[PDB]
């Protein structure tokens, strides 16, 4: 019987260290591992016969449903096309923003004016807006 | 004291729906709160 | 093409009467096995641990299945692709002939005491009557196989997808193909030419698709799995 | 408690720009959009511009790009627009007024300016 | 932007008469379903007023009698209730393009 | 049954 | 017979939750892992006891 | 027990140490030694805010 136990504590253990080198020492993407919400910093203390972790996390509630695009082309020039950097183009629904589109983060609603640092160039395609007037990033 | 124990249902949480649209655009769903 | 692999994740679970195992009743096992109860205890609370074990694993699986949200799943789904994993609304076709593959004995619980009695054919072999002569129990499946099928049509309402970065708040709720476009993007094929192709996509993807009805095989080594883990637990109650 | 001040009419000679001013009070001035609209006849009227008084981003009718401008005294709580090079033919009741959105994704002008002419 | 247009140029009814305005577009306005229909009115002697906006026929500054309705081209009120405070000019409104231009109106009037 |  | 069992099937089914949460919720570059085709999106239906 | 319970606290309080570097493309080499919450923005701009 202490044959069998030791051995499954020796696997126990290699998982442990395995998510002190994950869980504890960086922050993760690769999700199911540590808390469920995304992943932000976690911490580890002594416990009897073994390691206690904790893991902290985003838990985002209260969504709602936006209209959203694909990406933008600029259509007064189609070889000029943009999509978002870690984040969405959505229809604008803020009073302070002049913009018809918005960019917001995706961990949370937050409409912003669109600028050249939260988007990249890309090929185009046939999905995105045709906006044929103002279009900031860049201008040109 | 308590009465007779309650039968019941195991309850399944349905995942909030959201639309499949067709086209150009599409129905985005974001949270506008979190907590940690 | 495709693969495919089997993943069992739990042992039926079971009880045995500890006294109708060894003695039927009769008045000398009464006394005689009084000095034994303890040897019983030990292997009702054993197995009973085991089965609340099970029962755990099962629970912790589910709160991963689960997303906050998904889409509603209908008819035509996929477009061009053909998707006849679409429930018949249900589970699905394949899961279904998988269950028909599998030369597992008629289910339990109900008729229940109306299954070994008389009140049936004089060809059932089932094991299952059997328990009520040996004391067996087995226990019913916690998580109730429509409430399985509603998880994984939840799986399916968040595909389209994976892409747009993390993906672990907001949905995007795009059709199929598109999401499809951005992994092939992820590896490194131009989108010129997948926009040039995608007729010819969606045929070789069925046809990969098609050769699943033909993975109901015994050289299909998932599939022989399976039956392997059915037939040990038939071997462990026989 | 909304309210737009535009300032006073004027007969101004043709050839003069023209600054005209409406304050915001009795909300947080900087987080709403001002928007102008002319007037020439009570059924002639044309939008003028829009101008964020949070980020400065502007956009106008285009008669006028190379014509009226708009700039913000953000610690004024006040926006003000100024027209280049005014004629007869621009004479108009002016009026500023505020973005809103009493549905998603619809503009409107919701509080409008009690008014203010040039001519 | 797309052309909006007005008729009858103005109307007088009764008071309490049922009444409406026609106000067909040169194009759609609909996007996704939005229409972007804002109807104003305006008085002599006073700034414009919002009333109501494509679905909203309460609310946007008004009582639950000005009822907007239609989509694509054919855009129209109707206000079942008319009143001596309701004489007024009334404006069709395109928030859907830039420059955001609107109808040249149409005027009730009590008889 | 409901807490005491 | 029945407790070594029990604990294997916990862990084989640690296993599948891992590809639930990472083969299948995503795209994954690791290769090894899903099928030996690069990665492109991967199914997951139900089985007996598994 | 094979260690001495003070030397495995101390075990402990140098992973809460081991805070900044996080990351800065691998960190293995170095140590940022920057406050704790800062560290925490720049995770916060690591998942979409």
């Amino acid at each position: 019987q202490q044959l069998v136990r030791s051995e499954s504590a020796a696997l126990s253990a290699q998982l442990a260290k395995d998510k002190v080198n994950e869980c504890v020492k960086a922050q993760s993407k690769r999700s199911g591992f540590c808390g469920q919400g995304t992943h932000i910093v976690s911490f580890v203390v002594n416990a009897p016969n073994g390691l206690y972790f904790m893991h902290v996390g985003y838990y985002p509630s209260n969504h709602i449903e936006v209209v959203s695009a694909y990406g933008l082309c600029d259509a007064a020039n189609p070889t000029n096309c943009i999509a978002p950097v870690n984040g969405y183009f959505i229809k604008t629904n803020n009073t302070r923003i002049v913009d018809e589109w918005s960019y917001t983060g995706s961990s949370f609603y937050a409409p912003e004016p669109i600028t050249s640092l939260n988007t990249k160039y890309v090929a185009p395609q046939v999905t995105y807006q045709n906006i044929s007037t103002n279009l900031p990033p860049p201008l040109l | 004291v308590p009465g007779e124990m309650r039968l019941a249902s195991i309850a399944f949480n349905h995942p909030i729906q959201v639309d499949q649209l067709n086209s150009s655009y599409f129905k985005l769903s974001i949270p506008t709160n979190f907590s940690f | 093409g495709v693969t495919q692999e089997y993943i069992q994740t739990t042992i039926q679970k079971v009880t045995v009467d500890c006294k109708q195992y060894v003695c039927n009743g009769f008045q000398k096992c009464e006394q005689l096995l009084r000095e034994y109860g303890q040897f019983c205890s030990k292997i009702n609370q054993a197995l009973h641990g085991a089965n609340l074990r099970q029962d755990d694993s099962v629970r912790n699986l589910f709160a991963s299945v689960k997303s906050s949200q998904s889409s509603p799943i209908i008819p035509g789904f996929g477009g061009d692709f053909n998707l006849t994993l679409l429930e018949p609304v249900a589970r699905s076709a394949i899961e279904d002939l998988l269950f028909d593959k599998v030369t597992i004995a008629d289910p339990g619980y109900m008729q229940g005491y109306d299954d070994c009695m008389q009140q049936g054919p004089a060809s059932a072999r089932d094991l299952i009557c059997a328990q009520y002569v040996a004391g067996y129990k087995v226990l019913p499946p916690l998580m109730d196989v429509n409430m399985e099928a509603a998880y994984t049509s939840s799986l399916l309402g968040s595909i389209a997808g994976v892409g747009w970065t993390a993906g672990l708040s907001s949905f995007a709720a795009i059709p199929f193909a598109q999401s499809i476009f951005y992994r092939l993007n992820g590896v490194g094929i131009t989108q010129q030419v997948l926009s040039e192709n995608q007729k010819l996509i969606a045929n070789k993807f069925n046809q990969a698709l098609g050769a699943m009805q033909t993975g109901f095989t015994t050289t299909n080594e998932a599939f022989h799995k399976v039956q392997d883990a059915v037939n040990n637990n038939a071997q462990a109650l026989s | 408690q909304v309210q737009l001040q535009q300032s006073g009419p004027e007969l101004v000679r043709p050839g003069v720009s023209v600054k005209i001013s409406c304050k915001g009070s009795g909300y947080t001035f900087t987080d709403y959009a001002i928007h102008w609209v002319k007037q020439s006849h009570a059924k002639s009227l044309e939008w003028i511009g829009v101008f964020s008084t949070y980020y400065g981003n502007t956009n106008y009718n285009q008669k006028f790009k190379g014509r009226a401008t708009m700039t913000v005294d953000k610690s004024s709580s006040t926006a003000y627009m100024e027209l280049a090079r005014l004629t007869s033919e621009d004479s108009a009741i002016y009026y500023c007024a505020r973005k809103s959105y009493y549905v998603d994704y619809v503009d409107a002008m919701d509080y409008w300016g009690q008014g203010t002419s040039v001519t | 932007d797309i052309v909006l247009t007005q008729s009858p140029a103005s109307l007088a009814v009764s008071l309490g008469q049922r009444a409406t305005i026609s106000c067909r577009a040169s194009e759609s306005v609909d996007n996704y379903g939005i229409s972007f229909m804002n109807w104003f009115q305006q008085k002599p002697g006073q700034p414009p007023k919002l009333l109501i906006s494509a679905t909203s026929n309460q609310g946007s500054g008004v009582p639950a009698r000005f009822i907007g309705s239609g989509s694509g081209t054919d855009f129209s009120l109707n206000i079942h209730p008319v009143e001596e405070d309701d004489t007024a000019m009334y404006f069709c409104q395109q928030s859907k393009e830039v420059p955001r231009t609107f109808g040249g109106g149409t005027k009730l009037e009590i008889k | 049954d409901t807490p005491s």
